[PDB]
């Protein structure tokens, strides 16, 4: 049994990378990630056996809702709409829940009224350079590589709040899809300290026992 | 035989300047981590640095309290270790101490074998 | 990371079987952590080293302990010459933290 | 200046126990076999 | 034996090359190759007893030698491969093992678990730098965390063995020979803010010997650029 084995079966698998929530009517609610593949720690780890990476993407946002505490008097409500936008490496990025660049047409969107099937989309291998690093030993700050930049990705609503507050969370699943790998790398001993870099603090080598023999 | 003597301390106005020196005689002085160590009146004992031999080289570990005031070095000459102390205050009126460290498996366990006899700073 | 000893001050008969405690506020490794003894009026010696072994020149009589965040030191039977002050220090990370000292006076 | 030979430590010399450490070196000159005289003379070495 | 490009000349009497290839050439590039093509022995470190490790920044300690210094301020853009022969000599009375080790992509760890390191502490210019036996505090800014035994990088020191390597045992063996190819994610990269190799040399089996012998032994590295080319007119 060596196919389990492979590189393609190691990787593509689903994994959930963000969670946030935002709110209708309070004018600071709207959601907002960096594409970045080093937010959770079980699936980086896996992602730093390499050093170089090509892989396609795959996202799909399982997004629910909540009815918030409203004063009174019936409240009814149709069903909503969310707006998914996609901003690429270098393009304009929104500030307020009403802005222009929401409306730019260059940032694809996709549109989804609730009580559907997910939506999924798919971004290809998006990048100047041939691979996508993990590692960088050098300056643009040390060891950033502004050239694997991903881009970012915003959440909201499109309906105006009619008589109560209702909120909303997302979970984002990430699926590296066709996967290249090159120049393979010792795995992680130490633990996580922050997400930009590889900073640590010393640890033993492994676990002791009392006597050798 | 290991002998760590000193010498230095004094009066001093407060906001100036003192430099210790410890003199070591009865090892080889390029093989050995030389720690300095203050304990005031009674008190406590407390940490300030030390500084690394001749395969690590020769790079200080200061302490958090006392980073940027002094200074640990070395006279590449003779075996004589310096601790430059500068901006002093009312709090450091203490005996200040010169140790030694080795290495006990290959590894270094991070303990003092050898004290020196302890010279005394005070400030007026 | 500081070390607390309890008791600060121990009187005892020789003969007898006394011991002192070292509490660290975290977990310190098993290796870094040592003994020393000063007399009054005088530099300290170091006495014991990474908690169980003794050092050059030191008396049977010791024997340390202790794992984790709680370190023993035990004196099997006291003589009269060895009422000093004891001190434990650790090593988690920098500085190098000793403890509060506890005096030793025969009785 | 017409030229010059000098000779540099790269490393030390590292030798065992039991071995001495002053050595020597001996240094031989020829020619390398595809030169020319011109205009014989008397030599300077003599009173 | 005697093996030599341009005006160098070094002596060698087993040969580990990269990941399996062998380094080879490609606006335009233009290829200068007989120029700049030579041996540029560094200077030599100590292998004392309670020594710890080196590691030199390979696109950088060739930067104040020579022409190919000349050839870096003058060009923007370049690839380049390397051969690098590593010899210490010691007698048959000591005893040792050295790890001799080329990652690419080797990102440092600070001290200071914010900040990152700065240019002066990452790399000295064709000089050594040293790993410690000890750990550097958290309280100074930019420095290198240099503990030995995770490598500078957090991970496993013993598991440093999936890069190309090659080990020095004193009883067996005399030197080192790696030819590394090109490994970069573009095909032609800024080489002023970039160190693609780090060599890295760990005595995993610390020096000895008896009283009387000679107390440290000299390691000798010689790098030597294959294939390399730059972009300009």
């Amino acid at each position: 049994s060596r196919s389990e084995s492979s590189i393609e079966n190691f990787l593509c698998r689903s994994a959930c990378v963000y969670y946030a929530t935002y709110t209708n009517n309070s004018k600071k609610g709207f959601a907002e990630w960096v594409i970045n593949t080093r937010q959770v720690a079980q699936l980086r780890r896996k992602l730093e056996l390499f050093t170089y990476l090509r892989f396609d993407l795959e996202l799909t946002f399982v997004i629910t809702s909540a009815q918030q505490p409203s004063t009174a008097s019936s409240v009814d409500a149709p069903v909503q709409t969310h707006q998914i936008m996609y901003v690429p490496p270098g393009g304009p990025v929104p500030t307020k829940v009403k802005d222009y660049a929401w409306q730019t047409s260059t940032n694809p969107s996709v549109f989804w009224t609730e009580g559907n099937a997910p939506p999924r989309m798919s971004i290809p291998f998006i990048s100047i350079g041939n691979a996508y690093s993990c590692f960088y030993d050098g300056w643009t700050v040390y060891g950033i590589n502004t050239l694997n930049n991903m881009g970012t990705l915003y959440m909201r609503h499109v309906n105006e709040a009619g008589q109560g507050p209702i909120k909303s969370t997302v979970r984002i699943y990430f699926k590296p899809k066709h996967v290249k790998a090159w120049v393979p790398r010792p795995p992680r001993l130490c633990q996580y300290e922050k997400q930009k870099n590889v900073n640590f603090s010393p640890i033993g080598v492994t676990t002791s026992r009392t006597d050798i023999i | 035989e290991v002998k760590l003597v000193e010498s230095g301390g004094g009066l001093v106005q407060p906001g100036g300047s003192l430099s210790l020196s410890c003199a070591a005689s009865g090892f080889t002085f390029t093989d050995y981590y030389m720690n300095w160590v203050r304990q005031p009146s009674g008190k406590a004992l407390e940490w300030l640095g030390f500084l690394r031999n001749k395969a690590n080289g020769y790079t200080t570990e200061y302490s958090a309290s006392v980073k940027g005031r002094f200074t640990i070095s070395r006279d590449n000459s003779q075996s004589i270790l310096y601790l430059q102390m500068n901006a002093l205050r009312a709090e450091d009126s203490a005996t200040y101490y010169c140790a030694r460290s080795r290495y006990y498996g290959g590894t270094y366990r991070y303990a003092l074998d050898y004290w020196g006899q302890g010279t005394s700073v005070t400030v007026s | 990371n500081v070390l607390t000893q309890s008791p600060p001050i121990m009187s005892a008969s020789p003969g007898e079987k006394v011991t002192m405690t070292c509490r660290a506020s975290s977990s310190v490794s098993s290796s870094y952590l040592h003994w020393y003894q000063q007399k009054s009026g005088a530099s300290p010696k170091l006495w014991i080293y990474s908690t169980s072994n003794l050092a050059s020149g030191v008396p049977a009589r010791f024997s340390g302990s202790g794992s984790g965040t709680s370190y023993s030191l035990t004196i099997s039977s006291v003589e009269a010459e060895d009422a000093a002050t004891y001190y434990c220090q650790q090593f988690s990370g920098y500085p190098l933290t000793f403890g509060a000292g506890t005096k030793l006076e025969l009785k | 200046a017409a030229g010059y030979v000098t000779c540099w430590y790269q490393t030390n010399i590292v030798v065992p126990a039991d071995v001495q450490s002053s050595c020597d070196i001996l240094c031989f000159v020829s020619a390398c076999n595809d030169f020319s005289v011109r205009m014989l003379k008397d030599t300077p070495f003599i009173r | 034996r005697s093996i030599t490009l341009g005006n160098s000349t070094i002596t060698t009497q087993n040969v580990v090359v990269g990941y399996g290839v062998w380094p080879e050439y490609l606006d335009q590039p233009t290829q200068p190759d007989v120029a700049t093509c030579r041996f540029y022995t560094l200077e030599s470190v100590q292998w004392m007893k309670n020594s710890a490790g080196w590691w030199w920044k390979l696109p950088d300690a060739l930067s104040q030698m020579g022409l190919f210094g000349q050839n870096m301020q003058y060009h923007y853009l370049g690839r380049t491969g390397y051969t690098i022969h590593v010899q210490c000599n010691a007698s048959k009375f000591h005893q040792g093992c050295l790890l001799v080790v080329c990652v690419p992509e080797a990102e440092m760890g600070c001290s200071n678990l914010n900040n990152t390191p700065e240019f002066s502490e990452l790399s000295g210019g064709d000089s050594a730098r040293m790993f410690t036996d000890t750990q550097v505090g958290e309280s100074n800014a930019k420095k290198v965390q240099t503990a030995v035994w995770n490598a500078g990088m957090g991970v496993g020191v013993g598991n440093l063995t999936i890069f190309p390597h090659q080990w020095i045992n004193l009883r067996t063996n005399n030197s080192a020979t790696l030819v590394m190819p090109y490994i970069n994610s573009v095909p032609m990269d800024n080489m002023f803010r970039h160190n693609n190799l780090t060599l890295m040399i760990i005595p995993f089996v610390p020096l000895n010997y008896s009283e009387g012998s000679s107390p440290y032994v000299p390691i000798t590295v010689t790098i030597a650029p294959m294939c390399a080319e730059y972009n300009g007119l």
